[PDB]
RNA sequence: GGCUAAUCCCCCAUGUGGACCCGCCCCUUGGGGUGUGUCCAAAGGGCUUUGCCCGCUUCCGGAUGGGCCCGCGUCCCAUCAGCUAGUUGGUGGGGUAAUGGCCCACCAAGGCGACGACGGGUAGCCGGUCUGAGAGGAUGGCCGGCCACAGGGGCACUGAGACACGGGCCCCACUCCUACGGGAGGCAGCAGUUAGGAAUCUUCCGCAAUGGGCGCAAGCCUGACGGAGCGACGCCGCUUGGAGGAAGAAGCCCUUCGGGGUGUAAACUCCUGAACCCGGGACGAAACCCCCGACGAGGGGACUGACGGUACCGGGGUAAUAGCGCCGGCCAACUCCGUGCCAGCAGCCGCGGUAAUACGGAGGGCGCGAGCGUUACCCGGAUUCACUGGGCGUAAAGGGCGUGUAGGCGGCCUGGGGCGUCCCAUGUGAAAGACCACGGCUCAACCGUGGGGGAGCGUGGGAUACGCUCAGGCUAGACGGUGGGAGAGGGUGGUGGAAUUCCCGGAGUAGCGGUGAAAUGCGCAGAUACCGGGAGGAACGCCGAUGGCGAAGGCAGCCACCUGGUCCACCCGUGACGCUGAGGCGCGAAAGCGUGGGGAGCAAACCGGAUUAGAUACCCGGGUAGUCCACGCCCUAAACGAUGCGCGCUAGGUCUCUGGGUCUCCUGGGGGCCGAAGCUAACGCGUUAAGCGCGCCGCCUGGGGAGUACGGCCGCAAGGC
RNA sequence: UUCCCGGGCCUUGUACACACCGCCCGUCACGCCAUGGGAGCGGGCUCUACCCGAAGUCGCCGGGAGCCUACGGGCAGGCGCCGAGGGUAGGGCCCGUGACUGGGGCGAAGUCGUAACAAGGUAGCUGUACCGGAAGGUGCGGCUGGAUCACUUUCU
């Protein structure tokens, strides 16, 4: 079995983007499903959707890229240059709402899990709460 | 490691040797010379090193060069050592403080002179 | 021995009350109430003397101070792994203000430890302090809090309180007194002496102020303290002058010998005027007390200054200390002379052996300035122990491999709980310090007032996504079934042919052998070469590979038996049963060790022949251990892919081994090569990762010393870890 | 065109780079220094057993043996447990010194050969084992981190 689901996620996903797959099929768990819902409400992703690969479960992640370019090495930049795990089985990490981070002054997010569900840096320093930091994407 | 290792190990602080046993970490230490040789120095270098073996309050006997043009020390002089080795001569790794004790100053010296224990030249 | 007072001791009484035993009630560990029984009080003094003051007794409560207990936190070494008998607990006592093995009887046989017991080292802890972007590192001096000690060890007495620094008793070491029996003493109080050391002050003034003890008070005591003194030891403030002065004195230093530099710097001119001399001269000090009032509230008056004739104000008034380091790069600042691997410098790199910006001096210059340098030590830079924030193919670093304990980690769905996690309120977080603001000394240092924070912990309430836990469910992980497959995987027994050596027979004759060339050697007791027969040991040619099997080491003629792993298909069964794995246990090439056996060939040592300058080698002829088998040890390695195991994700092309399929091709497992993206210092790696990620283990932290020494463990030893 | 000398181009190995007349290894000699083992002789700690045991609290006695007494009891005194400390025997650890002894680091120009680096002139390395003035040689097995296609010959 997969260690840890949620950063084997966030790694097809990593991976799929750097050689610009259209989508990307990955184990669901409704947690999973819960961080793509921030993730295409941030625009990071075109969206997702409920499939069956073989028999069982999956979620299609339609990524999303900038427009092709000038010079040598047409491809297109990142949506998502960076997404990095940062809680995992062997060392979670938790915060206090005055202790959120700030995902590059603003211009990325973090992604925390609250008792008030799964939210962004800011859904959450809104709601006022904080949690288990579970990742940061930029 | 992994955290768990962390965790169960952890990191070792490094301890810092000294270089300068003249115990008690003390800035200086008296001594007595026994000896008032002469050294060859190291490779690249020729020349005749003024050194002196010197028995320390500390308990302890070691050489310690004798800076400056020309000195005055014998077999039972009393002397002042500072840290500071000679990177010529192995094993030479304090000095004696010209000026203090028994090891007079430098005659006719006139410029780095507090560093070699010569008072202000009188006169106007 | 004798006399004697009391707020000294005792007896009887009074009993608000309180204590004790027993019972009852509430309450809940010994808290509060109630009843009977018993037991327990006291001190007088002064008067402005018959009414107040000071004091006494018992009890309830407050306030302050403190004892004991508990959770969590608190350095280094595992080259310290087992520790423990009052030890762990129980019953009954003793003891105390009080719980408790605190102590004692008796009973039980427990308690502690890799989440580090026990042992060894080191050390007062904290608020804070220094450093750092932070995290963190280092630290605990002054000041404030707690602890401990008072020459070293032990002990109790008195008391509200001590096991008592300037109280007592004993032992010990020391100093002093001694009419030798015996006594006296303890500066880690202030100041001072001496010793040690690189190094740390006055045998000062005062009790005026704040604080303390006793007293009704006057007041006494206070080396606590308030001051002064010494030391740039630190911090802050301040001075050694200000303005004008030559297309620029002299001297000194360079020079292209024209001139350039020190430099408006100096001399001079004018101005101010630190020091010093006069005059004045303080805040800190208003209470206690006395008078009025009521000994209260309130009002009034008096005394009191160590610092000190100091601060400060006013008058007068001189132009009057500058040093230290550095100038090759890092690093700001350059020239002449001197010296010639010398004398010397040196933080690192290095500099000096005839023209040295690096040694020494001088001129000039940079830096800082009552200081400047040096040494020592802490943090920094050092993401160089990496939590933030590192690594291990070839740089230091993957454990030789497996099995597996603890531990760490854990697929999908639902539900309860709410330990972690998060939120709110609340308490706590002393003062000083730190931060901000305003304010007091002319400023500042310093200081006052105020404000703002704060992690952690306690309490109450709440949330439930994730982690945890419990309960239920699932089949995608794992395991199992049925049917097929490939293989030098392992163990035991048997067995085949080639060759070498030896022995026997035949036939045959002068050499064979060996090298660069030779010789030692073997051969007429007939060798070599050839044929036939026999014995024995060891190893398996071709197939054979660029191949296969195994966890590694490793595994190769053929046959049988016993036995391990593994791949595919079918989706059949279980239902997260999983991954990793400190220690443990097992396996582990060669050499080597022990016992016994074997011994053809080969061959350390060794014996000889050559070679060479020598030749304890390379080459040649011999040859013992060993190489082989059994059983038992050893436990290493370039034990290598120099690449730990597992899982998911990320172009392809091509060769190949083994399986399945609709069999040009597809699909699964393994072995290679080239390569997408990406990674890498580069080389290179690249679905067989060295890519992108998660889990767990092992390991690294400059080189030499050294895989050494010591210790421990293991081994018969060699020697291993 | 094999060989000797000089040279040109490509390629390969390299630990060389005032560049093979390069580099470099170990023994030994000389000097400075730190250090391991170590008979014995000193100093210290600690534990076990047995023995002696001050002060003091506590316990028992306190009697025709003492003092007080309102006869209840108190004090002196005595004995006992514990007890600082000391002694003896043995056990373990540390420390100073130490005859004798092992190797190590460091120090311009001493000695011996030539092991390594190029196929280093016998490829090297390696675990082990024996042997040798020294580097090292040889045996067995392993590795590639080995050059090309297939007499011997030191040093600077
Ligand atoms: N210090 C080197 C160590 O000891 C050995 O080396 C030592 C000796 O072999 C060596 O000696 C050399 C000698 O080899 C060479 N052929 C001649 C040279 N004169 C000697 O030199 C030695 O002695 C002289 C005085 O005579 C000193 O001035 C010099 O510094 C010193 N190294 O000097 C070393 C001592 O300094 C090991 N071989 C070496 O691997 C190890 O690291
Ligand atoms: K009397
Ligand atoms: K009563
Ligand atoms: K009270
Ligand atoms: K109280
Ligand atoms: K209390
Ligand atoms: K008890
Ligand atoms: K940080
Ligand atoms: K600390
Ligand atoms: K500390
Ligand atoms: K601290
Ligand atoms: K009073
Ligand atoms: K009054
Ligand atoms: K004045
Ligand atoms: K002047
Ligand atoms: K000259
Ligand atoms: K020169
Ligand atoms: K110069
Ligand atoms: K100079
Ligand atoms: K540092
Ligand atoms: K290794
Ligand atoms: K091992
Ligand atoms: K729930
Ligand atoms: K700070
Ligand atoms: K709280
Ligand atoms: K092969
Ligand atoms: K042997
Ligand atoms: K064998
Ligand atoms: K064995
Ligand atoms: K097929
Ligand atoms: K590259
Ligand atoms: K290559
Ligand atoms: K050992
Ligand atoms: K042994
Ligand atoms: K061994
Ligand atoms: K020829
Ligand atoms: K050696
Ligand atoms: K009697
Ligand atoms: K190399
Ligand atoms: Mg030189
Ligand atoms: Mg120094
Ligand atoms: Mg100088
Ligand atoms: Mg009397
Ligand atoms: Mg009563
Ligand atoms: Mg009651
Ligand atoms: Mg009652
Ligand atoms: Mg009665
Ligand atoms: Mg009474
Ligand atoms: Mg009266
Ligand atoms: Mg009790
Ligand atoms: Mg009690
Ligand atoms: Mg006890
Ligand atoms: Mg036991
Ligand atoms: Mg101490
Ligand atoms: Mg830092
Ligand atoms: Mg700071
Ligand atoms: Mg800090
Ligand atoms: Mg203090
Ligand atoms: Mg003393
Ligand atoms: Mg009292
Ligand atoms: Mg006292
Ligand atoms: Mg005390
Ligand atoms: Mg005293
Ligand atoms: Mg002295
Ligand atoms: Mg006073
Ligand atoms: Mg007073
Ligand atoms: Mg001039
Ligand atoms: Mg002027
Ligand atoms: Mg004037
Ligand atoms: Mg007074
Ligand atoms: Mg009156
Ligand atoms: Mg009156
Ligand atoms: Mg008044
Ligand atoms: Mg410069
Ligand atoms: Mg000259
Ligand atoms: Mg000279
Ligand atoms: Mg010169
Ligand atoms: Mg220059
Ligand atoms: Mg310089
Ligand atoms: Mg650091
Ligand atoms: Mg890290
Ligand atoms: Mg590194
Ligand atoms: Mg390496
Ligand atoms: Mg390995
Ligand atoms: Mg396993
Ligand atoms: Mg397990
Ligand atoms: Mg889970
Ligand atoms: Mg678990
Ligand atoms: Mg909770
Ligand atoms: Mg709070
Ligand atoms: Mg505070
Ligand atoms: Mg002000
Ligand atoms: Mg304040
Ligand atoms: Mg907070
Ligand atoms: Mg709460
Ligand atoms: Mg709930
Ligand atoms: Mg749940
Ligand atoms: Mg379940
Ligand atoms: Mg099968
Ligand atoms: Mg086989
Ligand atoms: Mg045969
Ligand atoms: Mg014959
Ligand atoms: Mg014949
Ligand atoms: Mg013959
Ligand atoms: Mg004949
Ligand atoms: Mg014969
Ligand atoms: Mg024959
Ligand atoms: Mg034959
Ligand atoms: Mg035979
Ligand atoms: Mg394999
Ligand atoms: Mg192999
Ligand atoms: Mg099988
Ligand atoms: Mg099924
Ligand atoms: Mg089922
Ligand atoms: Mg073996
Ligand atoms: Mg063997
Ligand atoms: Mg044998
Ligand atoms: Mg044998
Ligand atoms: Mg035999
Ligand atoms: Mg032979
Ligand atoms: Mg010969
Ligand atoms: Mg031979
Ligand atoms: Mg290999
Ligand atoms: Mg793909
Ligand atoms: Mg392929
Ligand atoms: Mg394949
Ligand atoms: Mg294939
Ligand atoms: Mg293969
Ligand atoms: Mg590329
Ligand atoms: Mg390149
Ligand atoms: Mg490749
Ligand atoms: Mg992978
Ligand atoms: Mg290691
Ligand atoms: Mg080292
Ligand atoms: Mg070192
Ligand atoms: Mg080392
Ligand atoms: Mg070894
Ligand atoms: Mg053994
Ligand atoms: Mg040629
Ligand atoms: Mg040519
Ligand atoms: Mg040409
Ligand atoms: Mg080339
Ligand atoms: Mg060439
Ligand atoms: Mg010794
Ligand atoms: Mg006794
Ligand atoms: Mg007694
Ligand atoms: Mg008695
Ligand atoms: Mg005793
Ligand atoms: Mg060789
Ligand atoms: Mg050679
Ligand atoms: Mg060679
Ligand atoms: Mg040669
Ligand atoms: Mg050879
Ligand atoms: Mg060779
Ligand atoms: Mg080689
Ligand atoms: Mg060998
Ligand atoms: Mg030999
Ligand atoms: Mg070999
Ligand atoms: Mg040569």
């Amino acid at each position: 079995m997969l260690t840890d689901p949620i950063a084997d996620m966030l790694t097809r996903i990593r991976n799929a983007t750097r050689v610009y797959k259209e989508s990307t099929d990955v184990p669901a768990s409704r947690f999973k499903e819960e961080i793509l819902r921030i993730l295409a409400r941030e625009g990071f992703i075109k969206g997702y959707e409920r499939v069956d690969v073989d028999g069982k479960p999956y979620l299609r992640v339609y990524l999303k890229y900038g427009p092709r370019r000038q010079g040598p090495d047409p491809r297109p930049e990142q949506v998502i240059h960076h997404i990095r795990r940062i809680s995992k089985p062997g060392r979670r990490v938790y915060v206090g709402v005055k202790e959120i981070p700030r995902v590059r002054r603003g211009l990325g997010i973090a992604i925390l899990s609250t008792s008030k569900g799964v939210l962004t840096d800011r859904e959450a320093r809104k709601l006022g709460v904080g949690g288990e930091l579970i990742c940061e994407v930029w | 490691p992994t955290i768990n290792q962390l965790v169960r190990k952890g990191r070792e602080k490094v301890r810092k040797k000294s270089k300068v046993p003249a115990l008690k970490g003390a800035p200086f230490r008296r001594g007595v010379c026994t000896v008032v040789r002469t050294v060859t120095p190291k490779k690249p270098n020729s020349a005749l090193r003024k050194v002196a073996k010197v028995r320390l309050t500390s308990g302890y006997e070691v050489t310690a060069y004798i800076p400056g043009e020309g000195h005055n020390l014998q077999e039972h002089s009393v002397v002042l050592i500072r840290g500071g080795r000679v990177k010529d001569l192995p094993g030479v790794r304090y000095h004696i403080v010209r000026g203090v004790y028994d090891a007079a100053g430098v005659k006719d010296r006139k410029k780095s002179r507090s560093k070699y224990g010569t008072k202000k030249p009188k006169e106007a």
